[PDB]
Order: C-alpha cells, then sequence, then structure tokens
C-alpha cells in the first residue's frame, strides 16, 4: 500500500489535531485556530492580529526518515477565501530551518511550492489558476499534491491532475527541518482564510495512478458539492448558475425562469435564489447525494414557487419543454418538477447534472439544459424575444449528456 | 414511460 510510506498525517481527531500515522508527531497550537466538528474536519486559519493561528508539528525521531530515498511527496486540501489574482504575498506552510528545507506559499493567483538547499541554491514550483474562470476569486476547495525527486523530477498536481514539472538540477541535497508550522504570514513587500484537511507527507516518489486513487479515496464522490466544494445541502439557499454562462444570474418573468447578464464578478450575489428539497434518498442527513430525487424552491416578491414545466407560448424545438417558476402543490411538482441529481465534477468546478423524474421516481425523461429561445413571456404580446432559459430535452438526449450546458453549480448565498 | 412521453407532449407543448 502507498500508506506504508506515510510519515505523517495531521488530522482532526476528537477536536484535537494529532498525527495518525503512527510516528507520532508532536502537534502544538497557538492563537485562533478554529476545527470542524463535521467531515471534513478541517482546521481554519486567518491572517489578522497577532492572535491570527498557529500549528507548529515537530516530527519526533529520525526514525521518520528511516524508509526514505531520494523522494517525497506532499498532499493536502486547501480552500483560501478570498484569493483575489492580486493577492499579496504569503507563507502558509513553511518547514525552512536555517536556509534549508521546503516551504508553500501564495501570491497572486499562484501558489508556489519552494524547495530550499541553502542560502544560494533553491529550486520553486508552482501552479497558478486560470484568472478568467474564477473572476470572484479562486475561493474553492482543491487537492494540492506535490512530489519530488532528487535524481528526477519537482512535480505539482492539482485534483489529481500534473501541472507542471521541473527538473532538478541546481538541487544535490536537502537536510529536512524537523518543523512544519501552518501560519499565514505577510511577506515584506483584504483579511484572508485558509482551510486545511488531510496534511499527508510520503517518504517516496507517488505516481500519477497512486495520485488519484488518494484523491478519490480522500473524497466522498456521491455527495454533490457547491460550488466552493463544499458539501451541497438540502434547505439552504444557492445561486443556480450554468457553467456555460458563469455572468449570467437567475431572473423571473410571467411562468418563466430566464438568464440576465449580471453586473459584475464582485460576488455572485444578484438575482432571485434557489432552495434544494428533498423527495427520495437512501439517507436523510441534509446533505445531497447522487440518485437522490428533489425539486427547487425559489422566493420571489414574498411568495415562494417551484421550478416546474410550462407550455410555451410557441414552440422551441422537438422534444424541448423550458422550465418555469410556478405556484403549484406537490401533486404537479412530482409529475413535473421533480428531478435526479448526479454530481459532476471537473477540474475546473464542482457542478452536478440534472435529469427529469417521472413521477418522483429514479426514472429518468430527460436532461436539464440552457438555451437561448424566440417566444413570449408575462407582458409580451406584439414581439416575440429572445430567452436565455433553462430548458428539458426530453426523450432523446445521448449527445447533450457530454455537454457542459447540462452541468449546474450552487453558490451558497450566505 | 412512452406514456409518459406522449403525456408531456400533449400537455406542454403546442398542437
Amino acid at each position: 500500500s502507498i500508506n506504508d510510506s506515510k510519515i505523517l498525517s495531521l488530522q482532526n481527531k476528537k477536536n484535537t489535531l494529532m498525527d495518525t500515522s503512527g510516528y507520532n508527531a508532536e502537534v502544538r497550537v497557538e492563537g485562533n485556530v478554529q476545527l470542524n466538528p463535521i467531515f471534513p474536519f478541517d482546521f481554519k486559519l486567518g491572517s489578522s492580529g497577532d492572535d491570527r493561528g498557529k500549528v507548529i508539528v515537530t516530527q519526533n525521531e529520525n526514525i521518520v526518515y528511516n524508509a526514505m530515498y531520494e523522494s517525497f511527496s506532499i498532499s493536502f486540501w486547501i480552500r483560501i477565501n478570498k484569493w483575489v489574482s492580486n493577492l499579496p504575498g504569503y507563507t502558509i506552510i513553511d518547514s525552512v530551518k536555517n536556509n534549508s528545507g521546503w516551504s508553500i506559499g501564495i501570491i497572486s493567483n499562484f501558489l508556489v511550492f519552494t524547495l530550499k538547499q541553502n542560502e544560494n541554491s533553491e529550486q520553486d514550483i508552482n501552479f497558478s489558476y486560470d484568472i478568467s474562470k474564477n473572476a470572484a476569486g479562486y475561493n474553492k476547495w482543491f487537492f494540492v499534491t506535490i512530489t519530488t525527486n532528487m535524481m528526477g523530477n519537482m512535480m505539482i498536481y492539482i485534483n489529481g491532475k500534473l501541472i507542471d514539472t521541473i527538473k532538478v538540477k541546481e538541487l544535490t541535497g536537502i537536510n529536512f527541518s524537523k518543523t512544519i508550522t501552518f501560519q499565514m504570514n505577510k511577506i515584506p513587500n483584504d483579511n484572508i482564510n485558509m482551510w486545511i484537511r488531510d496534511f499527508y507527507i510520503f517518504a517516496k516518489e507517488l505516481d500519477d495512478k497512486d495520485i488519484n486513487i488518494l484523491f478519490n479515496s480522500l473524497q466522498y464522490t456521491n455527495v454533490v458539492k457547491d460550488y466552493w466544494g463544499n458539501d451541497l445541502r438540502y434547505d439552504k439557499e444557492y445561486y443556480m448558475i450554468n457553467v456555460n454562462y458563469m455572468n449570467r444570474y437567475m431572473s423571473k418573468k410571467g411562468n418563466g425562469i430566464v438568464f440576465n447578464t449580471r453586473k459584475n464578478n464582485n460576488d455572485f450575489n444578484e438575482g432571485y435564489k434557489i432552495i434544494i428539497k428533498r423527495i427520495r434518498g437512501n439517507t436523510n442527513d441534509t446533505r445531497v447525494r447522487g440518485e437522490n430525487v428533489l425539486y427547487f424552491n425559489t422566493t420571489i416578491d414574498n411568495k415562494q414557487y417551484s421550478l416546474g414545466m410550462y407550455k410555451p407560448s410557441r414552440n422551441l424545438g422537438t422534444d424541448l419543454v423550458p422550465l418555469g417558476a410556478l405556484d403549484q402543490p406537490m401533486d404537479e411538482i412530482r409529475k413535473y418538477g421533480s428531478f435526479i441529481i448526479q454530481p459532476c465534477n471537473t477540474f475546473d468546478y464542482y457542478a452536478s447534472q440534472l435529469f427529469l423524474s417521472s413521477n418522483a421516481t429514479t426514472n429518468r425523461l430527460g436532461i436539464l439544459s440552457i438555451g437561448s429561445y424566440s417566444f413570449k413571456l408575462g407582458d409580451d404580446y406584439w414581439f416575440n424575444h429572445e430567452y436565455l432559459i433553462p430548458v428539458i430535452k426530453i426523450e432523446h438526449y445521448a449527445s447533450l449528456l457530454e455537454s457542459t450546458s447540462t452541468h449546474w453549480v450552487f453558490v451558497p448565498a450566505s | 414511460k412512452e406514456d409518459a412521453f406522449s403525456k408531456l407532449k400533449e400537455k406542454f407543448m403546442n398542437e
């Protein structure tokens, strides 16, 4: 197993941060450090005040290096908020003693891993997130994996995917520090938070196969995630957005839901919010899971509507039915407004696919896509108007299964 | 299931 090479395993256990690898490294906690009492059992750090938060992990004895050759791998889940593209320099995870060791930091849209041999010798490698795809900041959970071979390459992975590979030329060896300090420290040239969970160190070079297994094993893939990677929940306000139309928010005109262009990318707080409601499922713990039957409520002008099918003023195309906001009872929601959810995560986003349910069962009649169509809504009368609407393709939709126009994300309102 | 599709077409599509 790959756990045979695991020399450190920082985990929250019984509301206490500790090493669970077996090597029993000392873990001291100081300042404002908040531990999550539920999964993923993360710990939260800040960057403001003298009491900001500090986790000192002192590796107990030399034992830990007893099975090491010239390779080691670091892996951890991490979330940063608000990770703006013009963020100033911050060292976040430091393990450098006497100008030797390694250090992880963040600056602008870069997460940089620096490997130090001495004063004069260091090599770094980074992941830079796509600014155009994250205009509101890269504020989502992501899985870092960093592998290093002194006689080979220095590699970095994000969400199981290889981002960059640099050959180790300048560095001959590394005398590692026995201390690792998790603390957000501003580099000498608005406040940000950082969540971390399952910080592992391995005494070997993990390959792509092992990194993807590790990536998936640390997740509950059946549990659908919100836009930031947290567990999607019932009975909670979200902004429902389509992957292909991130600069659109949800609005209403007559029976129909319509998508309008948002004002800016400061945040997603614009338009009407949805609330997800459970109908069927194997578990009942508030979390939304794959194959759950559900429906959507939305409050508009102090009245709640449910998302459901309606007849458009004229036909939009073969096997297409538009999704509108309707004030109707549960029997009608079960017939014409119930959906079977299915998680759909990619490197770029945590999303989902929604299939039209037959009588609130797991039987599928169609898939929820998006598109612009010319017809009449609300007080329209004289002319037809192009409306970007959510639309269900029924019966025949195998080609839409692979389309990103069926990928829906949920941004929490909070 | 085939009756479900014809029912939806009957209700939500124009004639």
